[PDB]
């Protein structure tokens, strides 16, 4: 379609088509990650 | 080693949950969950040979 890949991500074993893939949030888990981007924050 | 057993030889294609301990140049031990998307083949599903 740098570029745009495709809209499709099939499977040939058994079909399956994933038309597209969603990804919510990002966590990340450890708490260094966390209040210290918040001083980042601030 | 021997942990399944089944009288059934599944040929459909499937997946194996696999997980490996591999070693990089820089030493780094890391394990990583595999999956080997697989499938038998057979040309020709009569011969008893290749069966």
């Amino acid at each position: 379609s740098l570029p745009k890949a495709r809209d499709q991500a099939v499977f040939p074993q058994n079909g399956l088509v994933v038309s597209s893939v969603d990804v919510q949030s990002v966590e990340p888990v450890d708490q260094r990650t966390r209040d210290a981007l918040q001083r980042s924050v601030q | 080693p021997h942990a399944r057993r089944a009288l059934c030889l599944l040929l459909g294609p499937d997946f194996f949950t696999d997980v490996i301990t591999i070693e990089t140049a820089d030493h780094a031990r890391l394990q990583l969950q595999l999956a080997y998307n697989w499938h038998f083949e057979l040309k020709n599903r009569n011969d008893p040979a290749e069966a």
